């Protein structure tokens, strides 16, 4: 396997600082967690780096974080908890990971670069040719990832007379696909996202943000 | 610089009333929690302190309101410590006239209303821009503080003088500043 | 990082001799004064000294002398206060050895020789670039610490994976290197 659970509960009471700063760090800190991780599981056994070159880090238990209705500004580039019913799955995607470039003057290929799920890659320059561009994908030596987008609704149950039920999209990657089916009620720990490229609404209208949660596991 | 006189007489007197009219010396000190944002003051309070100021603030509302939001953050914040980055606003309840939808003229822009009516949509919630952050991608200065008013609106000009660029720039969300918003 | 056997050894090596053999200890306190930046040493006391010491710098001077210059550096920072911006140099003098000009041939290149001759014309006196500070045009980014030698060189490529640029750079003369330098 390639995927590691973690209870907060337990890394609270041992380590309370990494608790503490977790909420307000998911990013840095869930990547510094993957390395430890690697580190101690390539020490246990030496083989994987002919499987598995990384592992993932997930948080199981949480002290429960508000509904749909709460998530407001305060909860941005946050972690948070969150309850559901799904609707809809997009199927499973290839996303891009260290991805190989050839250069369309000569032949290079551009070394590997890693995606950002913020903003595409825009190599610079040619490192032999220098020229500006335009520059395409190496298709059989560039490495792919699984990724699968859901849209979460509240449970019809929990909503009060007089209002109605909203919903919110979350996204999964790796291990996460295909672990939901339509129509199921789960549970989230993810992260309240905004630095996407075409969050903002500039075209026309009011400035409006839109918000995504990007999910790391899921509890049926 | 330039400063404007019913700007700073009516922060002088919407201090005076939130100091000695103590109610709002109690919201204040429930304006503590994070869910909380809005001071909720009562318009006969107003009347009673001072005609004169009522008046005022009725016929330059919209002029005015920004600085009385000032000086309920210089109340809240001598008395009591909170971070410079939260915001507060303030609300007016008992007003003892109204204005029908149609009443509603061009001669009215910028002044306080109260209307009556019934909701028919409600659309969901988002963060907005309030004064953004730029920075210029020709001479990489950056520029603090523009308003956003009601569209996404650039820096007009680059404070450089010799750059002079109008057309390219790019946006940190990250100092950036928000409010909440929802439309009906 | 990879490190250099014979380049240590001769570091320590070289303070021992410094620290051991005191005429040295005399002249790094003349080597106070802004004026003087070299230091003086008798070959022969080498020789004396330990001779493995001196047949490695003898067959491996130009390889040697950058680590002999930090070593006097490191002594003369302990003997006294020094700003970090000044350098030091080593001089010889007491070589055993003459060489005829004609005599000098590619085998002997990188090695310490000494010979004979009649000055003929000198040219005036100029600053000199040692180790460079680089901008990048491209994507801002700062390069430090290029090594000049012998000719105006630019970073090789830009240290940013993406960027990759190794035509575009500006220079900043203020946090550069310099040395005094003359023809003849
Ligand atoms: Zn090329
Ligand atoms: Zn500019
Ligand atoms: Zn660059």
């Amino acid at each position: 396997r390639e995927s590691l659970v973690v209870n907060y509960e337990d890394l609270a009471a041992r380590e309370h600082v990494l608790a503490y700063f977790l909420p307000e760090a998911p990013a840095e800190l869930l990547q510094i967690f993957d390395e430890a991780a690697l580190e101690v599981v390539l020490a246990m056994y030496p083989k994987y780096d002919r499987i598995t070159n990384h592992i993932h880090v997930r948080i199981s238990h949480l002290p429960l974080v508000e509904e749909l209705r709460s998530l407001r500004q305060l909860h941005l580039n946050q972690l948070i908890r969150t309850s559901g019913v799904v609707t809809s799955c997009t199927g499973v995607l290839p996303q891009l990971s260290m991805v190989k470039y050839n250069c369309n003057k000569c032949n290079f290929v551009l070394g590997p670069f890693c995606q950002s799920q913020n903003q595409e890659v825009k190599p610079g320059s040619c490192p032999e040719c220098q020229s500006a561009g335009p520059f395409e994908v190496n298709m059989e030596e560039t490495i792919y990832q699984n990724y699968q987008r859901i849209r979460i609704q509240e449970s019809p149950g929990k909503v009060a007379a007089g209002r109605l039920p909203r919903s919110k999209d979350a996204i999964l990657l790796a291990d996460l696909v295909d672990s939901c089916k339509p129509g199921d009620e789960i549970e989230l720990t993810g992260i309240y996202h905004n630095n996407y490229d075409g969050s903002l609404n500039t075209a026309n209208g009011f400035p409006v943000f839109a918000t995504v949660i990007l999910a790391n596991h899921v509890a049926k | 610089e330039v400063r404007d006189e019913v700007a700073e007489k009516c922060q002088k007197l919407f201090l005076d009333f939130l100091e000695e009219f103590i109610k709002y010396l109690q919201l204040a000190e429930e304006l503590i929690r994070p869910e909380r944002n809005t001071l909720v003051v009562s318009f006969v309070d107003l009347e009673q302190f001072n005609q004169q100021l009522s008046t005022t603030i009725q016929e330059e509302f919209y002029r005015v309101y920004p600085y009385l939001c000032r000086a309920l953050k210089t109340f809240v914040k001598d008395r009591k410590e909170i971070p410079l980055a939260k915001d507060f606003y303030v609300a007016f309840q008992d007003l003892p006239t109204r204005h029908k939808i149609r009443e509603l003229t061009s001669s009215r822009i910028g002044l306080l209303t109260r209307i009556s009516g019934q909701v028919v949509r409600t659309h969901p919630v988002h963060p907005e821009l309030v004064s953004g952050t730029f920075l210029c991608l020709d001479c990489q200065t950056v520029i603090r503080d523009v308003e956003q008013q009601f569209k996404y609106t650039q820096p007009n000009i680059c404070r450089n003088p010799v750059c002079a660029n109008r057309r390219r720039f790019l946006l940190d969300t990250n100092k950036s500043r928000f409010v909440d918003f929802q439309k009906v």
